[PDB]
């Protein structure tokens, strides 16, 4: 007996776009601040092209992590895919922002001189996007990423994805009011579970707090005196002498510029990882989701079947369905069957005997039938198996060529 | 990031676009600028940018796609 | 270009200060050069040593798509190319690699009418690799990814139940050839 269960796992994908206000940050109005800041050679061109090709590395993967696709797919109007209930995954038109309920549920769960540039893609079109991949997910199966679109039946598809896990597809069809059920009470069970939880949503959460603690501490040391007279530039460059307060606001400015060089140096490391963690992404993208990836782990805890990605704010969410085994059985085997002194060798699975009968069976699940010569195949002669035991086979169509 | 009712003109949701008009149509984006604008020399005009043909794709519970 | 910046000194040539003005403030002025200098070096290093970062990470990855689909054939989809995957070639380039993939699109679709199982002498009939095809008057059974119909035989068909606990099952006949075999 087999268990149908949902995993969620987050993966962040990128972060808000920053710009920062060069002179104006170090120090403004002021004709000394720019003919002291002139003559430094250059500072402020670096730190400037590192945040703008920074920016650009942010935009450039919103754009490889969601937009594999250069087609946007419709949902069908009959909401009957078999049974199964693509209703907390599928989005619909009644909601303003055209979101699914368990993008709208993690969306509301999730909660000078320095300017913070709006993303290229914002909400909507992320939420088209996802909707157009559910789409070529479910009424095309996984031969849409792989050149034109094919229409795909939702059963058979999904007897294909237990045909790839090494299961014969028989046994969906014998279960699907079950694997049905099953998958809609995980569905129901992981959306219950999402908003239960108030800590299945950390990193993207504590990311932001990390973006915005960062952001706040360089306003904190903005107002630091850094070893001066004071830390106001219209009190420092009034009531002193020039003689000294030339050099007062040079200490000033050489320790603003390494405190913001030292925020550059903490903003270029988390973008690395913000990068990094996009291309895993990725990754995660093109296997668990256009196709079928088989390496366990990779895809879901278990034997990977699909998956479900859903929008979210400065990130991604996947909803893995793994085929997860139980109801154990004690069996008694043997590596092979001596008959007429040649062995006999299983073609896709193993001889499983319960008592004083044997009989073949697949893999990963109880099918007992009967020993044939059309799934088994001879091999040497019955003198060098270790193990192997003496049991008649059955001769197909017997009764056939006598009658 | 900048209300420009103090300094066509076209009123986006990054800040103010100056020397830019808009057009209801949508193109393919060439220049990204931000909130689902992006501009192109065609005069230079601002769209919102396009995700892609609507290739709906039909489905029944039994029709079934074999390339040949 | 930072050899050529004052750092608020009075020149930015060390002969030029030590030849004009007094050891005392020549050393402050030195200072200050100095250590204008050793933070643009500093700052010189670490973005040597991101670019370090980065490049090593694509060096990873590009080690990665050598020894996978280089060496040999990748399933995963969507990780060499658009498409099946077929072979792929390597190129030398300078401070860099290109890769060459080869790419397997199934264009020109035409559709059909299927049935998940054949119902026959009260038993379901199940295909190993194909799936049953019909194109409105007869069946076929064919490859998942190429037309070439073939005749429902009970060489590439299994049997497994009845007929009753299997939805969408549609009336058949199979080809079994013991039955013209016998009589010949
Ligand atoms: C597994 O057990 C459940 C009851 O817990 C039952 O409804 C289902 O039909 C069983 N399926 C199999 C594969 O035996
Ligand atoms: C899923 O069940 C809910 C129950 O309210 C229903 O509203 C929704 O239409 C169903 N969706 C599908 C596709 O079964
Ligand atoms: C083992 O199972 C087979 C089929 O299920 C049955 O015929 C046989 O009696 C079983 N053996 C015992 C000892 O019960
Ligand atoms: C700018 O202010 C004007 C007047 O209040 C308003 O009509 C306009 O919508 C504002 N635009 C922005 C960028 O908020
Ligand atoms: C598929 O089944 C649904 C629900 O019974 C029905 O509304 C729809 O018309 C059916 N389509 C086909 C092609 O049979
Ligand atoms: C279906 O294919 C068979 C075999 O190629 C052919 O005999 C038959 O005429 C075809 N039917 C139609 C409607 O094309």
């Amino acid at each position: 007996n087999f268990t149908i269960s949902v995993t969620t796992e987050i993966l962040p994908v990128s972060m808000t776009k920053t710009s920062v206000d060069c002179t104006m940050y170090i120090c403004g109005d002021s004709t000394e601040c720019s003919n002291l800041l002139l003559q430094y050679g250059s500072f402020c061109t670096q730190l400037k092209r590192a945040l703008t090709g920074i920016a650009v590395e942010q935009d450039k993967n919103t754009q490889e992590v969601f937009a594999q696709v250069k087609q946007i797919y419709k949902t069908p109007p009959i909401k009957y895919f078999g049974g199964f209930n693509f209703s907390q995954i599928l989005p619909d038109p009644s909601k303003p922002s055209k979101r699914s309920p368990i993008e709208d549920l993690l969306f509301n769960k999730v909660t000078n001189g320095l300017t913070v540039l709006p993303p290229l893609l914002t909400d909507e079109m992320i939420a088209q996007y996802t909707s157009a991949l559910l789409a070529g997910t479910i009424t095309s199966g996984w031969t849409f990423g792989a050149g034109p679109a094919l229409q795909i039946p939702f059963p058979m598809q999904m007897a294909y994805r237990f045909n790839g896990i090494g299961v014969t597809q028989n046994v969906l069809y014998e279960n699907q009011k079950l694997i049905a059920n099953q998958f809609n009470s995980a569905i129901g069970k992981i959306q219950d579970s999402l908003s239960s939880t108030p800590s299945a949503l950390g990193k993207l959460q504590d990311v932001v707090n990390h973006n915005a603690q960062a952001l706040n501490t360089l306003v904190k040391q903005l107002s630091s005196k850094f070893g001066a007279i004071s830390s106001v530039l219209n009190d420092i460059l009034s009531r002193l002498d020039p003689p000294e307060a030339e050099v007062q606001i040079d200490r000033l400015i050489t320790g603003r510029l390494q405190s913001l060089q030292t925020y550059v140096t903490q903003q270029l490391i988390r973008a690395a990882e913000i990068r990094a963690s996009a291309n895993l992404a990725a990754t995660k993208m093109s296997e668990c989701v256009l196709g079928q990836s088989k390496r366990v782990d990779f895809c879901g805890k278990g034997y990977h079947l699909m998956s479900f990605p859903q929008s979210a704010p400065h990130g991604v969410v996947f909803l893995h369905v793994t085929y997860v085994p139980a109801q154990e059985k004690n069996f008694t085997t043997a590596p092979a069957i001596c008959h007429d002194g040649k062995a006999h060798f299983p073609r896709e699975g193993v001889f499983v005997s319960n008592g004083t009968h044997w009989f073949v069976t697949q893999r990963n699940f109880y099918e007992p039938q009967i020993i044939t010569t059309d799934n088994t195949f001879v091999s040497g002669n019955c003198d060098v198996v270790i193990g192997i035991v003496n049991n008649t086979v059955y001769d197909p169509l017997q009764p056939e060529l006598d009658s | 990031g900048v209300n420009c009712t103090e300094v066509n003109v076209f009123q986006t949701r990054a800040g103010c676009l100056i020397g830019a008009e808009y057009v209801n149509n949508s193109y393919e984006c060439d220049i990204p600028i931000g909130a689902g604008i992006c501009a192109s020399y065609q005069s230079i005009i601002a769209y919102t940018m396009s995700l892609g043909a609507e290739n709906s794709v039909a489905y029944s519970n039994n029709s079934i796609a074999i390339p040949t």
